Order: structure tokens, then C-alpha cells, then sequence
């Protein structure tokens, strides 16, 4: 599964 | 910042003329990921070719499989063509056998 | 045996008109299992593997919305990185970001990582610790900072040595058919008289996987790099690889070379030599 929490540069 | 492929032509199985087989062109190490693939029969562009997924190495270039069903014969002459922003012109590889 | 799960995402901008392409796949040691891309026609995240296609409707659901979160947090990071090197809205750009986690034979987390490259070059990337960030320069130094403030790393590191693994042990077990056999390499040599006085003898190794392998060749027991060619591992295309290593030897003195192949599915490493009959 892939990750949730990706953010912003 | 711009990296050129390394290609590989090569059959999925040991080639045996008359027996079915897959012809494959692998190309990797390049960077940036457009790129333009072509497998060729007596020098003319083959329709039906399939290619992987994009992905890429721990150094960040791209790598690519661009494959099809093939049957070698001992007249017919097989190759991948490429073409990429690193090269001039496209730069073609020969399938051998023996490689 | 050791394995591990990764992330591949790669976004490229598409200046002209519209969102950037995005292709994410992802993988199990080297078998692909799933994949998205913004130019496939069912905007699902698609299993690509005979194991992962069990999985439920809310697992599909929940990798699909995931992964165009991440399409979207590129298509923005696009257009900041543009800013923070103050290039033009003209050129296509690069985003790539991978990440997983390894564990060893007991199946207990190894390490976990996460890396992210603007144009094919180092950005950012968590430190093996989990909890610190290496920023190759001063635009990443800035998201550096910003990740530090959001608690990124914390979240990253509960992912990649709770849920990662926990996942990778699932697929690990309903995939064990493929993803646990080992394909040992199938090999053979072959000779071509390359010039006059000369022959080129060549190691095969076929179908194996994982792609992991050494191949060498010795000249009367010592290793040999002098005249010699190894070509990198390639797909073979039905999910094995494959790999070879040549040497030019003088003809008659084919006897003092041996080709030695190491593999994780051979139990004893396999030596070939070339008989003078064949
Ligand atoms: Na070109």
C-alpha cells in the first residue's frame, strides 16, 4: 500500500 | 541534467530459426524520460509492440522494455531504432543471436 | 529469503496544455504488482500481479485515491520547483520520488526510505535514522525546513516500519507461489571465432530471478577482467531475467577459462567451462 500522507516541496 | 540511453536488443528465448520467439529492446540509463522506440523488421516499423511500465535506478535515469512476438528466420534482419533528445539521429542496434 | 516493497512515481510537466503525465508503479523485490498512469483510460490504480488481484473493492478505492493525491502534490511541487530556480513556464520538468522498506529473512523491518529528484538530480531524501532530511541544495533546503515544521519524517517513519512492512508480509504470503521460489539461472556457454587466432566465449545466464547475480570468469583458477565484457541484467519479459559475460581467448586455451555464476537460487555456485567437442 502506498503512503497518505504525501506534502508539498 | 540530459543522459543517453544504453539499448540492449535481444530474444526473450535462445533463437532457433522457424521457432516463435520475443524480440525485446531494452533501454535504460537515460534522462529525460520521452523517448522514442521502434522495432524494426527489414528496416520497416513493426506494429503491434508493447512496452513496460516507466520506471527508474538509484541515479534517477529512466529504464524501459519495448517487446514483441517475433519468429527468426535466416533472411530476415531485425533491430530497435531509437531516438531521444541526447541524440542527433536515431541511433539503431542490430538484434544478433549471439547476444 | 530478504525482501522489500517500493514506490515508483514520476511526473513530467506538459507546458502546452494540461496536467503533467504521471506514471506511479509499484513493486515487490523485482516482480511489478501495480501501476497507474494519467494517460491509461480507467484512472484506477490496476494490478499488474495474479496475487494482489484477491484484494478487495476498498483496497483499489483507497490505493486509487492515494495515488492521485500524489499526482497532484507533484503537479504542484512542479510549479514551485520552477519557481524556487526561476525557471520558465515553457519547459518540461521532471518530479520523481520513490520510497519502501526492506526486511531480512525473518521478515522484521531492515530500512525504509524515501527520495525525491527534481530534474533526474538529488532534492531531498530521509536519512536512514527516519527522523532527518539530506538536502542536496538551497531550494531543498527550504522544503527541508517546511517538512521538519509539518512532522513529515514522523509520519514517513510510522509508514515504512509499521505499514510497509505490515502490507509486505501480506503480499509476501498471498503472492508466496512467485515471490517466494527462487529462479535459479539457467546457463550455457557459447564459442564464436571472433578473428584469426581468437575465440569469444560467452556465459548465458537465463530466467532467473530475483535479478540480483554475479558472473565471472577466471583464467587457471584467478580472476579474470582483462578482455572481458558483462552486459547489465536485463527483462527477459516473463517476469525472469537475464545476464551474460564474454571473454576473447586465444583458440586452442579454452580450457583455462571458467565462468562462475553466484545466485540466491543456487546452493552451491555453478562453474562452466567450454568442451573442445561442441
Ligand atoms: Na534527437
Amino acid at each position: 500500500v502506498v503512503f497518505l500522507h504525501v506534502t508539498y516541496v | 541534467i540530459q543522459r543517453t540511453p544504453k539499448i540492449q536488443v535481444y530474444s526473450r528465448h535462445p533463437a532457433e530459426n522457424g521457432k516463435s520467439n520475443f524480440l525485446n529492446c531494452y533501454v535504460s540509463g537515460f534522462h529525460p524520460s520521452d523517448i522514442e522506440v521502434d522495432l524494426l523488421k527489414n528496416g520497416e516499423r513493426i506494429e503491434k509492440v508493447e512496452h513496460s511500465d516507466l520506471s527508474f535506478s538509484k541515479d534517477w535515469s529512466f529504464y524501459l522494455l519495448y517487446y514483441t512476438e517475433f519468429t527468426p528466420t535466416e533472411k530476415d534482419e531485425y533491430a530497435c531504432r531509437v531516438n531521444h533528445v541526447t541524440l542527433s539521429q536515431p541511433k539503431i542496434v542490430k538484434w544478433d543471436r549471439d547476444m | 529469503g530478504s525482501h522489500s516493497m517500493r514506490y515508483f512515481f514520476t511526473s513530467v510537466s506538459r507546458p502546452g496544455r494540461g496536467e503533467p503525465r504521471f506514471i506511479a508503479v509499484g513493486y515487490v523485490d523485482d516482480t511489478q504488482f501495480v501501476r497507474f498512469d494519467s494517460d491509461a483510460a480507467s484512472q484506477r490504480m490496476e494490478p499488474r500481479a495474479p496475487w494482489i488481484e484477491q484484494e478487495g473493492p476498498e483496497y483499489w478505492d483507497g490505493e486509487t485515491r492515494k495515488v492521485k493525491a500524489h499526482s497532484q502534490t507533484h503537479r504542484v511541487d512542479l510549479g514551485t520547483l520552477r519557481g524556487y530556480y526561476n525557471q520558465s513556464e515553457a519547459g518540461s520538468h521532471t518530479v520523481q520520488r520513490m520510497y519502501g522498506c526492506d526486511v531480512g529473512s525473518d521478515w522484521r523491518f531492515l530500512r525504509g526510505y524515501h527520495q525525491y529528484a527534481y530534474d533526474g538530480k538529488d532534492y531531498i531524501a530521509l536519512k536512514e535514522d527516519l527522523r532527518s532530511w539530506t538536502a542536496a541544495d538551497m531550494a531543498a533546503q527550504t522544503t527541508k525546513h517546511k517538512w521538519e515544521a509539518a512532522h513529515v519524517a514522523e509520519q514517513l517513519r510510522a509508514y515504512l516500519e509499521g505499514t510497509c512492512v505490515e502490507w509486505l508480509r501480506r503480499y509476501l504470503e498471498n503472492g508466496k507461489e512467485t515471490l517466494q521460489r527462487t529462479d535459479a539461472p539457467k546457463t550455457h556457454m557459447t564459442h564464436h571465432a571472433v578473428s584469426d587466432h581468437e575465440a569469444t566465449l560467452r556465459c548465458w545466464a537465463l530466467s532467473f530471478y530475483p535479478a540480483e547475480i554475479t558472473l565471472t570468469w577466471q583464467r587457471d583458477g584467478e580472476d579474470q577482467t582483462q578482455d572481458t565484457e558483462l552486459v547489465e541484467t536485463r527483462p527477459a519479459g516473463d517476469g525472469t531475467f537475464q545476464k551474460w559475460a564474454a571473454v576473447v581467448v586465444p583458440s586452442g586455451q579454452e580450457q583455462r577459462y571458467t565462468c562462475h555464476v553466484q545466485h540466491e537460487g543456487l546452493p552451491k555456485p555453478l562453474t562452466l567451462r567450454w568442451e573442445p567437442s561442441s
